[PDB]
């Protein structure tokens, strides 16, 4: 199966530095470009650097650009971040995710279950921060965003996600429409401009859990403050 | 003062001789080298990273044969430079930027075909994928950074009949410059295509010990005294005569010879590969 | 051993190929006209479509 | 004894066969499309070239969204593309060079290829370690394989160089059907539009209709002089159209079981790699060994478009499942997609 | 311009392009070596000394990769698959010397060696081999030295004034073959008479190829 577990994170003092590591297994680890998005105790999830495939592309958050480093060991299936001059705002959980990009792909699709540090653009409106219900009902959460995410260069970058508690997110929903894989039928996506939503008909008792919405229509990487299913 | 003329005793005849050789290599430059690029643009099959280097040649001298060529045939027909200095300064410039790009480009053909050859695992592992482009502009950047240094100094040679330089201020740096250009100018012209009759020869007279050259021999002459007929008396003349002692007919023998290579390199390197007329033949199908 | 067998199934494949009903070529000729003529306008390379409708411009 | 007898009693129902297609020729494709217009020149233009082959093309496939393709090189690679932005998506190295044909499933999943190893490999496109490998290896032909379509992601029907077309399921590897009845070469397969015919040429100058799943040869075309290189379906699966070569096209009709149309020029001497169909059947692509692409009316049999782009021989060509383009590959490593402009 | 993932995608396809690009040069400094011949002309002799579809050998020799590919198991039409082989590097065509005056066994009145001559008249002016160098293997001549002794070769050849002994008889036989090559400027036949007691036929087959390699890269240069 496909796996990446990551390592290196504890306790440090401010203003240090420290290495995560995330070592894939079961998967083309060369063929994948890799991200880590990060998220802080009791927030939501906010993207923090990209390497490419080949290392051809890196990109970072400009909260953290010039002080982490992403770097890839292909021949040791070694993901890398390197952490200078930690503050006490990186205080966060770290997911290593699997991200590949051709015609049809499904991107974001293998969260890492994360590693714990402790140390001591376009904005995703997703202001319905708690939804409450019982099994059985049809839920909708909705989520806008600052500019439009369609235009005639064809689709439409919303990516909907969800983490259950105590467990990495899940990719739902790519490119507004197309449901993921390993995911059931009852989860749907639709929208249209700025405006887009998610439908969760039938709903069973493992949908509880946090939503979130993100846009890949340009980098720096934007999620939504979450969206709470309960009860 | 600096005059602008060229009008002497001896040159009366031989501007002649120039000039009916200099509407020559004016039109077998525009047609020999837009052939060249013609069928190195149209098709894309041979545009190779050994053929880049013969765009590279037949830019080099497209230049010369289109640009430079008409108005150094006027020169010498009417033996005063009709335009102004600040026009003698840039041709003194151009004229010998294009002689050291296609003076380089023919050195690194020569190791682009002892590559291709004699070590072919070598061939990409030098010429990368934009290795070429990194070696097509250092040809560039070479002929024109050690140029450049001698810009005021581009008069009208009446001696050449030409804007070049004068070879008594190019002292002692012009004079080291053909001295650099002769010895890498025939040790790689000569030493590469001899290893290469070599290598054809140790390759046919392997298969001696199973029993019981001719082209590529007339091709590695033909690349050698067609260069050896351009450079070697220019840069033979101007380094030893230190004053200009030798008479003018001498000089623009020696000056006229340099014309020939670009007539030559589109006969050479075109007409003669065996991709380029194979694309004329693909081209004249489609 | 082989001939007669291999004689019998090639009698037995070409009296079913036999014992099928033809149109008349008329009929199949007409079918396809209108097959043609009733699918034209669908057709971009017949009727070519204008450029803002075009996948490869 | 009794193949002499049984060899005249052959002649006497094949002769009986004879005069039952000649009982139904009323009147040919000509006389009854003299009436209607002509589709004038048509022109069209290149779009995209996909670069990246290095050697002879064989087979291009293309995807049923109009916008991915297959294409095979026998520098042992299958390359997925893109066509619209010419995006290589996948490059799949295959374990025998010698690739003759490709084939893309309907829905997406799964690359079909076979060439001189008689072994017709399956690939998975979307697998979850990222990478394409090898789902299946249909082994159990003794020829080479020449042509290739999938039904499902589960059944395919081969055509082979020992006479046979087979249709095979991938999921347990077997052959469910043998298809025998062919004397020369299998050189190409067309499924039906409803999947339950194909028809299929081979070098003994012959098209067999088949049933899929009686097994039966429904049947049997002649009309062609030499070896028939390429088939394919009109778009309503009744009538279909082969390409041989003899520089000849034809179109049979499936109901009325005789040639109706011939597709020569006088100009042509040279064979015929490639036919297919436009989207309302009107246009019929024949891809020649001239080096041009030649382009019918399929309707009237005047040479209505050409399609020359190419530095070598038209190999494969393909249109689209909406008709947008042509997506023609050739021996010149390059393939090219055509349409025209108002 | 364009998106992040249309970007990331374009990315991907020149990493498909360099990869391609490195695997077609390091397949381009390959020897690609189509065998052809007749069934048990020592076939398998010269592939145990060089160590129901295609057969391909991939072997190595002085750091250059050979690849050679035998199509005799192929029992399909030829006109249809033969173009699959225009652009092989040589053609390994084995004939053994032995057989001038046996005879066939399915029609029992033609020679075996003239079968080998309309075999050779078959592959050499072929039209997809017109550039195709072909290597020409001669083989079990110990056995020809014991055979043109006692049988004479006239039995094959009516028009052989020269002597029976074993150097005018294999000079006579080579130059018999060599003569049947109707485009004698575009391609060259390199002859070997081997046994089956020699060590030296890979090193044939490296020289000749190596000198096939060579007017190849002349060729593409432009010195030719
Ligand atoms: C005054 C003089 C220097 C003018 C010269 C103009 C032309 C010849 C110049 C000189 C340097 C040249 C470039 C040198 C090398 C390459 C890389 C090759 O892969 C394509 C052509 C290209 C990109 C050339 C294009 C033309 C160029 C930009
Ligand atoms: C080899 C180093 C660069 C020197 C260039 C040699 C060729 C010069 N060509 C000239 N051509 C003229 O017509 N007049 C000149 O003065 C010179």
């Amino acid at each position: 199966d496909v796996q990446l577990v990551e390592s290196g994170g504890g306790l440090v003092q401010p203003g240090g530095s420290r290495k995560l590591s995330c070592s894939a297994s079961g998967f083309a680890f060369s063929s994948f470009g890799m991200h880590w998005v990060r998220q802080a105790p009791e927030k939501g999830l906010e993207w923090v650097a990209y390497i490419s495939s080949g290392s051809g592309t890196i990109y970072y958050a400009d909260t953290v650009k010039g002080r982490f480093t992403i770097s890839r060991d292909d021949p040791k299936n070694t993901l890398f971040l390197q952490m200078t001059s930690l503050r006490s705002e990186d205080t966060a959980m770290y997911y290593c995710v699997r991200s590949i990009y051709y015609y049809g792909s499904s991107p974001f699709d293998f969260w890492g279950q994360g590693t714990t540090l402790t140390v001591s653009d376009i904005v995703m409106t997703q202001a319905t921060s708690s939804v409450p219900v019982t099994p059985g009902e049809s839920v909708s959460i909705s989520c806008r965003s600052s500019k439009s995410l369609l235009h005639s260069n064809g689709n439409t970058y919303l990516y909907w996600f969800l983490q259950r508690p105590g467990q990495s997110p899940q990719l739902l929903i790519y490119r507004m429409s197309n449901l993921a894989s390993g995911v059931p039928d009852r989860f749907s996506g639709s929208g249209s401009g700025t405006a887009f939503t998610l439908t969760i008909s039938r709903l069973e008792a493992e949908d509880v859990g946090v939503y979130y919405c993100m846009q890949h229509l340009e980098y720096p990487l934007t999620f939504g403050a979450g969206t709470k299913l309960e009860l | 003062d600096a005059n602008f003329s060229c009008y002497h005793e001896s040159v009366l005849g031989y501007r002649y001789v120039a000039v009916s050789w200099g509407v020559v290599v004016a039109v077998t430059g525009t047609v020999g080298n837009v052939l060249t690029l013609l069928a190195l643009a149209i098709q894309p099959k041979l545009r190779t990273r050994f053929n880049l280097l013969i765009a590279n040649l037949t830019l080099a001298d497209l230049l010369y044969c289109t640009l430079l060529q008409p108005f150094s045939v006027d020169t010498y027909l009417h033996l005063h430079w009709r335009t102004g200095a600040t026009f003698c300064r840039v041709f003194g410039l151009l004229l010998f930027a294009s002689n050291s790009v296609s003076i380089l480009t023919l050195c690194l053909i020569a190791l682009g075909r002892y590559l291709l050859i004699a070590h072919p695992k070598l061939f990409p592992q030098v010429f990368s994928a934009k290795g070429i482009v990194l070696a097509l502009v250092s040809t560039w950047v070479v002929g024109v950074a050690s140029f450049a240094p001698l810009w005021p100094i581009y008069i009208l040679v009446p001696v050449v009949c030409t804007c070049s330089f004068d070879r008594i201020r190019g002292r002692p740096y012009t004079t080291i410059l053909m001295g650099i250009y002769f010895v890498l100018g025939l040790s790689s012209v000569g030493i590469f295509y001899c290893l290469i009759h070599r290598q054809v020869k140790r390759a046919a007279q392997a298969l001696d010990q199973y029993k019981l050259f001719g082209k590529v021999t007339r091709m590695c002459f033909a690349v050698f005294l067609c260069f050896a007929l351009s450079y070697i008396p220019f840069l033979l003349l101007n380094i030893l005569d230190a004053r200009v002692q030798a008479p003018r007919v001498v000089h623009m023998l020696a000056a006229n010879l340099t014309w020939l290579n670009g007539c030559i390199n589109p006969v050479l390197y075109a007409a003669m590969n065996r991709q380029f007329r194979q694309a004329y033949g693909s081209i004249l199908k489609r | 051993t082989a001939s007669i067998a291999q004689a019998r199934k090639l009698v037995e494949q070409l009296k079913m190929e036999a014992n099928i009903d033809r149109i008349k070529v008329s009929k199949a000729a007409a079918d396809l006209m209108a097959y043609c003529e009733a699918h034209a306008k669908e057709d971009p390379l017949l009727t070519p479509v204008p450029a803002s409708e075009n996948p490869f411009r | 004894s009794e193949l002499d007898q049984l060899r005249q009693e052959a002649e006497q129902l094949k002769n009986q066969i004879r005069d039952a297609r000649k009982a139904c020729a009323d009147a040919t494709l000509s006389q009854i499309t003299n009436n209607i217009d002509p589709v004038g020149r048509i022109q069209m233009r290149t779009r995209r070239t996909l670069r990246g082959h290095l050697a002879k093309i064989y087979a291009m496939h293309w995807g049923t969204d109009s916008r991915l393709l297959v294409s095979a090189s026998q520098d042992g690679k299958l390359i997925i593309w893109d066509s619209y932005t010419t995006n290589k998506v996948h490059a799949i190295p295959l374990r025998s060079s010698w690739v003759m044909t490709c084939a893309y499933a309907p829905s997406g999943n799964y690359v079909a290829c076979g060439g001189l190893d008689n072994i017709c490999s399956i690939y998975n496109l979307k697998t979850r370690e990222g990478n394409v490998r090898v789902s299946r290896e249909l082994a159990g032909h003794t020829g080479y394989l020449s042509c290739c379509r999938f039904l499902d992601d589960n059944q395919i029907v081969t055509s082979s160089g020992d006479t046979t077309c087979a249709l095979w399921d991938i999921e347990t590897g077997q052959q469910t059907t043998t298809f025998t009845g062919h004397t020369g070469d299998v050189m190409s397969l067309s499924l039906a539009p409803d999947t339950r015919l194909f028809v299929s040429g081979a070098c003994d100058a012959s098209a067999k209709l088949w049933d899929v799943r009686e097994g039966m040869c429904r049947q049997t075309f002649t009309g062609h002089e030499s070896d028939i290189n390429a088939i394919c379906f009109f778009p309503n699966g009744n009538a279909f159209a082969t390409g041989s070569d003899d520089a000849t096209c034809r179109l049979f009709d499936l109901r009325a079981d005789q040639e109706l149309m011939t597709y020569s020029h006088d100009n042509i001497i040279c064979g015929i790699t490639s036919v297919s169909f436009s989207k309302s059947g009107r246009l019929l692509l024949a891809g020649y060994d001239d080096f041009n692409c030649n382009v019918w009316d399929a309707l009237k049999a005047d040479r209505a478009g050409v399609l020359a782009g190419h530095d070598n021989r038209v190999s494969c060509l393909g249109v689209t499942d909406d008709g947008m383009a042509v997506a023609t590959g050739s021996w010149d490593s390059f393939l090219k997609i055509w349409n025209g402009s108002s | 311009t364009l998106s992040a993932e249309d970007k990331a995608a374009v990315e991907r396809s020149k990493m498909i392009d360099r990869n391609l690009r490195e695997d077609g040069e390091k397949a381009a400094r390959e020897v690609k070596l189509l065998l052809l011949g007749a069934g048990e002309s020592g076939k398998n002799t010269i592939v145990k000394q060089m160590k129901t579809g295609i057969v391909e050998t991939h072997f190595t020799f002085k750091d250059l990769h050979f690849k050679m590919f035998d199509v005799g198991a192929q029992r399909s039409e030829r006109k249809k698959w033969i173009h699959c082989f225009e652009g092989v590097t040589a053609i390994i065509f084995c004939v053994a010397l032995s057989d001038y005056d046996l005879v066939l066994a399915e029609d029992e009145e033609m020679n075996r060696m003239h079968a080998s001559m309309k075999l050779f008249d078959s592959i050499c002016n072929n039209k997809w081999f017109t550039d195709t160098s072909i290597i020409l293997f001669l083989n079990k001549k110990d056995l020809f030295e014991e055979k043109i002794k006692k049988s004479p070769l006239t039995i094959c050849y009516p028009e052989y004034a020269g002597s029976n002994t074993y150097e005018e008889a294999a000079a006579y036989i080579q130059c018999q073959f060599e003569d049947l090559n109707k485009r004698k400027d575009t391609k060259e036949i390199y002859t070997h008479f081997t046994c089956s007691t020699d060590t030296k036929n890979v090193q044939f087959v490296f020289d000749a190829v190596t000198d096939v390699i060579i007017k190849n890269n002349l060729k593409d240069c432009g010195l030719f």
